[PDB]
């Protein structure tokens, strides 16, 4: 996949990245919903 | 009895291994093949001795 | 059809493997495992009781199966009476409405030989609906039991018992009847042992034959010699004869082989099942046999630039290196896969994985409505013509 | 967005203001390409007491978020070890200036 | 069909294939010939190759059938007694028989023979005698133009309406062992080492020269044609530029000695231009005995209207044989489109099932009646044996 | 086929009610008598990426593969260090089978380094057959011209406009004698 710049900030759509690009996370879609919680106590 | 046990079990024809004459009429050849049988046509081991364990 | 109701049967050149009553999660060891034997009372009428014990000296044991084959079909019909009987008395007295679940409709799922007769299998269902009365019967054969055990489509079985060798291809599904090759067996492996241990007996060097130590080459073997233990606890040393033994098999098998599988007329079916060699049998508990079996189809079939000319052509290439071309089929020779899934297998080991696939067969066809499989009841009202009928 | 590759291109003016930002980066580099002879002027004309500074104020908040996700994305090119934590504390700052 | 097993034989030139007919398979497919090893042990069966493996000193693979597809090693092939016996584990006595080359009507004889190997020699209570390009025909055709490049040779047979063109019967010399001949003959300087060798010969027509001949090529069109096209393109690829599809390997991997025999593609294609032209084998042989013009087969049933025979035969072609199974039918489509092109070839052929095509035909046996095809009582014997 | 292909299903069965069994069994196991399950096991996963579906920067670009020098077949195009990083990479994600992302800002050749993929891998492979390429509608011709000017021998086929001119051009090369389609 060719693009200038990856998906929307927000990024839930990772996954939609990943899937087709490659046959990583397919198998469990629903893991990483609590696990893309980075994006989204400023230091801690 | 065993066949007391067979009777019991899997629950009709039965069928023959003979000598067709077929027909045009009946050929002046024969011929073996499975014809149907029509209505009217020992010991036991108990098991768990042979199991393997 | 109940799966406690399906009775599953592999007669080999030794020894019978029963169940009934599958385990139904994982497919269990097929736990009766009875010689290949009935004993017959020649009733002095020439009348034929059948027991399984000597009854009173004027039994003969007739073993029904040798080599896989059936040399006594009314022996082996009265042994599968001998056998169904058995599990019909046993749910009889362990169960005793069984004759209502697991014996009111028994699947009888036998395993067949290539070398049982059109004859035998149509005897056998005479006997099995008349005088077994078993209104449901699969004759499922050894081959597609094995190939069904991970359901391979093309392969072949090479059926090493303690007697006999089958070579049996398999493609789609089916056996080819022109090409199968029956080359003796374990008692091929004990005889270049018995070649390589003259000093031993055939107790000793059977139980190195069913021992751990027991490989072939192609740790164990970095020790010269190493040390199993009897059948009456005895230890016994050997050198590397337990390297051995086997190997005059595996050649024997490997060049069968080839000559089996590079005598097809389609050059590409040929591969598939070169690439599927399955090696089966209460032998084939060997380890090392089936390896160097494979190793030896590499060493006498496996077409390949060879190391003279993929060595003077590595030097060509040295003036990354380009292979020959060559026409021929067997090209790539490798062996197939067994289903790790099952517990009770996995644990009880796969030499007799031909049992296996029957189990896996007797939840698929059985627990289907499917008697395309099966002969039915209203089916033999076509016979053992039905039989031809009910074919895979 | 996507129409053309230009090496000559100068100035650029954006009226939509970014309602989304990978859209006005995407737009952003047609003027500077490998062989520009020009120097890139980028304006954004945006009237005061309007709605349009608003999605201005958002373009730099949504600008962040995927600071953290795509402008993380960009050390990831040999697999780099210490340029990570220089570009976590060198963006943080001007992550702090705007 | 009727309750019955018959039995279903096939005996080409060098094949025996046997089953029965209510299995669709054959129980085996063994030689027609036998390595008699030397006692005089008459070794019919494919692996027992493996004797012949032994290339032992007295072990002579004879035939038993001969090119014509009629045995002459009738008693060896009561092997008929090995078929039943040691191969389908039954009485011939039992079952009923079908036993699949055509002819000009005159050896219609060998039946008495069968007389002799179905009622005398085997006892098999009925036979039925097929006609092995009409069984290929068969398996829903009426009529057809049958080309069976077999082990014997390319034959061709016109069927019209289900008759035989008895004077348009040909059948070539050129097929499957005078290839083998051929291939032992070629790949003798790569192979370094160049009946009763038919223990060497048919050991080696059983090893390599098979593995040679089923990995041989026919050109599409006639490859002198095709090399003058192919190298008229390769110098239209090098003048433009400043490949040929002939210059590559085809090379062979002679397993007894492990070795590189480069063959290029034009010289696995020279093997089987035998049979559409064997002038380049020997002067006694004419294009005529290329299966070509053997269009003369076509010509010589128009007399049996010949225009109609031609749009039946070129419009009902049929393609068969062991030989045929060397890829390149292109070559008989080519090559009867340039001696028939009036009626367009719309070949049929088993592609597989091929080398064994009169055995499926003579199993299609598994007719629905009896008076379908004559079935030859012991009293039909007994009508054959007055007058 | 029916059945036997039945069984394929019903061994993906026996399986996957071993794998509900031992899976299930595993989750009761490990945490009874966080994601660092996901560095090592997916590790082994690039090694089912390369060999079976056919440090991270050694275990997924393990064939190395370092060609500073563009095709033959690309012609007229500037070589600097990002599209040799981005052709060898990209050939140790070709070599290894893998997918990718190129993340790249814009202006890094994205017409340089697939021109330079298709034309060097293919001119040892010589393969540069049915592979697909699509472009955006706004940048269609673009990539049809930097395929003509940028590289020689690389056929391109269309997809535009009324369906008229396709009858003429997808029945011509109905067959697929092509290099590239360029949809
Ligand atoms: N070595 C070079 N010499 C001259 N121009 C170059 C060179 N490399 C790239 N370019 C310019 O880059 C443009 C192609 O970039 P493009 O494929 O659009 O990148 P992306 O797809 O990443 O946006 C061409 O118009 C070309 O003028
Ligand atoms: F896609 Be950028 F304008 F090269
Ligand atoms: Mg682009």
């Amino acid at each position: 996949i060719l693009t200038g710049t990856p998906l929307q900030n927000n990024l839930p759509e990772l996954w939609a990245l990943l899937n087709f690009v490659l046959p990583k996370i397919f198998n469990s879609v629903k893991s990483f919903d609590e696990w893309f919680n980075t994006p989204f106590d400023k230091i801690e | 009895d065993p066949q007391t046990l067979i009777t019991k079990a899997n629950k009709k024809e039965s069928w023959r291994y003979d000598w067709y004459q077929p027909s045009k009429e009946k050929y002046p050849f024969r011929y073996k093949t499975w014809l149907r049988n029509q209505e009217d046509e020992e010991d036991i081991l108990d098991l768990k001795e042979f199991d393997r364990r | 059809f109940r799966q406690d109701s399906i009775l599953i049967i592999y007669p080999r050149s030794q020894t019978t493997l029963v169940q009934f009553g599958l385990n139904e999660e994982t497919f269990t060891v097929p736990e009766l495992e009875i010689p290949t034997q009935i004993y017959r009372t020649t009733r002095q009428d020439g009348s034929y009781t059948y027991h399984s014990t000597n009854k009173d000296n004027k039994a003969e044991l007739i073993k029904p199966i040798q080599n896989g084959e059936i040399i006594d079909i009314s022996a082996f019909t009265q042994f599968l009476r001998l056998i169904f009987v058995s599990i019909l008395s046993d749910r009889a007295n362990k169960n005793q409405d069984a004759f209502e679940a697991e014996l009111s409709n028994i699947p009888l799922l036998l395993i067949t030989h290539h070398s049982w007769s059109q004859s035998d299998l149509e005897i056998i269902t005479q006997y099995v609906f008349e005088s077994l009365e078993i209104n449901n019967l699969i004759q499922l054969p050894a081959s597609l039991a094995a190939t069904y055990s991970i359901s391979l489509q093309n392969c072949c079985i090479i059926d090493v018992g303690t007697h006999h060798t089958d070579i049996i291809p398999i493609v789609d599904y089916a056996q080819l009847d022109h090409l199968v090759s029956s080359i003796p067996g374990g008692q091929s492996i004990n005889d270049s042992l018995k070649k390589l241990l003259p000093q031993w007996d055939d107790d000793q060097i059977e139980s190195l034959k069913k021992s751990p130590i027991f490989e072939v080459l192609s740790k164990n073997s970095d020790l010269e010699f190493n040390t199993f233990w009897d059948e009456k606890g005895n230890e016994i040393k050997v050198g590397k004869q337990r390297f051995q033994g086997c190997n005059n098999l595996i050649k024997n098998i490997s060049n069968r082989v080839g000559l089996t599988l590079d005598n097809i007329d389609d050059i590409n079916k040929a591969k598939a099942v070169w690439e599927n060699i399955i090696i089966v049998g209460g032998t084939t508990s060997i380890s090392g046999f089936k390896e160097a079996l494979l190793g030896q189809l590499l060493k006498d079939h496996l077409i390949i630039e060879p190391e003279e000319e993929k060595s003077k052509r590595e030097e060509e290439a040295k003036s990354f290196v380009p292979t020959i071309e060559y026409v021929q089929c067997p090209t790539v020779i490798k062996l197939a896969k067994y289903p790790d899934y099952f517990p009770e297998w996995k644990k009880s080991g796969y030499s007799e994985i031909i049992f296996l696939g029957a189990q896996i067969v007797s939840k698929q066809i059985f627990t289907h409505p499917k008697d395309t499989f099966y002969i039915t009841r209203e089916k033999y009202n076509k016979g053992p013509a039905a039989l031809w009928d009910v074919q895979f | 967005g996507l129409g053309l590759n230009l090496q000559t291109a100068d100035t650029v003016i954006i009226f939509d203001t970014d309602w989304n930002p990978h859209q006005d980066l995407q737009a952003q580099d047609r003027a500077h390409r490998i062989g520009q002879k020009n120097e890139v002027r980028i304006l954004r004309l945006i009237t005061t007491n309007s709605v349009e500074e608003v999605i201005l104020e958002r373009a730099y908040k949504k600008l962040d978020i995927d600071g953290k996700v795509i402008q993380a994305g960009k050390f990831d090119n040999k697999s780099t070890s210490e340029e990570q934590e220089a570009l976590l504390r060198s963006l943080l700052d001007a992550e702090e200036e705007r | 069909t009727l309750n019955r097993k018959c039995v279903v034989i096939h005996n080409g030139s060098h094949r025996t294939v046997a089953g029965f007919s209510n299995v669709e398979l054959p129980q085996c497919i063994i030689p027609s010939s036998y390595i008699k090893r030397t006692e005089a042990e008459f070794i019919f069966g494919t692996y027992n190759i493996d004797a012949a493996a032994e290339k032992r000193n007295g072990d002579e693979v004879y035939t038993l059938v001969d090119s014509q597809g009629l045995p002459y090693n009738w008693d060896a092939l009561e092997q008929w007694r090995y078929l039943y016996d040691t191969q389908l584990k039954v009485s011939p006595e039992e079952l009923p028989l079908v036993i699949t080359p055509a002819t000009n009507g005159k050896p219609d004889a060998i039946l008495e023979r069968y007389y002799e190997l179905a009622f005398d020699k085997l006892n098999v209570p009925v036979f039925q005698i097929v006609i092995e390009p009409l069984a290929i025909a068969l398996s829903g055709k009426s009529s057809a133009f049958v080309i069976d490049i077999g082990a014997s040779g390319c034959n061709v047979t016109p069927i019209i309406d289900g008759i035989v063109v008895k004077n348009a019967v040909v059948r070539s010399k050129f097929g499957g062992d005078f290839l083998d001949f051929q291939v032992h003959e070629r790949l003798a300087p790569l192979i370094k080492e160049e009946q009763k060798r038919s223990t060497d010969v048919w050991y080696e027509a059983s090893t390599w020269i098979q593995q040679f001949k089923s990995t041989l090529q026919v050109s599409e069109k006639d490859l002198f044609e095709l090399e003058r096209y192919y190298k008229e393109q390769a110098d239209i690829y090098a003048k433009q530029q400043e490949n040929n599809p002939l210059v590559q390997k085809k090379n062979f991997l002679f397993k007894p000695l492990n070795k590189t025999l480069t063959l290029d593609l034009k010289e696995c294609y020279q093997f089987a231009e035998y049979l559409f032209k064997p002038q380049l084998i020997s002067d006694k042989f004419s294009p005529e005995d290329g299966l070509g013009p053997l269009a003369k087969s076509v010509k010589k049933a128009g007399a049996s209207s010949p225009e109609q025979v031609y749009s039946l035969l070129l419009t009902n072609v049929i393609i068969t044989g062991s030989t045929s199974l060397i890829e390149g039918e292109q070559r008989i489509i080519k090559e009867l489109s340039i001696r028939f092109p009036q009626y367009k070839l719309t070949t049929f052929a088993n592609q597989v099932d091929r080398k064994i095509q009169g055995w499926l035909g003579a199993l299609t046996a598994n007719l629905p009646s009896w008076s379908l095809g004559k079935w030859y009582s012991k009293e039909d014997y007994e009508t054959l044996k007055r007058d | 086929l029916k059945f036997g292909h039945r069984l394929i299903a019903t061994h993906t069965n026996l399986e996957r009610d071993e794998q509900k069994r031992a899976e299930k069994k595993a989750k009761e196991r490990l945490q009874a008598l966080l994601l660092d399950q996901t560095k090592d096991t997916r590790i082994t996963h690039l090694l089912r990426q390369t060999n079976a579906f056919l440090d991270y920067y050694n275990v997924a670009h393990r064939i190395k593969e370092d060609i500073k020098k563009q095709p033959s077949i690309l012609v007229g195009g500037t070589l600097k260090d990002y599209q040799i990083k981005g052709l060898q990479w990209m050939v140790s994600l070709f070599n290894n089978h893998l997918n990718g992302i190129l993340a790249d800002e814009m202006g890094l050749g994205k017409t340089i380094q697939t021109i330079s993929l298709l034309t060097y891998l293919y001119e040892m492979k010589n393969i540069r057959g049915p592979y697909l390429v699509i472009v955006p509608l706004s940048t269609l011709s673009n990539w049809s011209s930097e395929f003509a000017k940028w590289a020689p021998t690389l056929r391109t086929i269309s997809f535009k406009g009324s369906p008229n001119e396709r009858k003429a051009k997808q029945a011509k090369i109905r067959a697929g004698e092509f290099d590239v389609v360029l949809t």
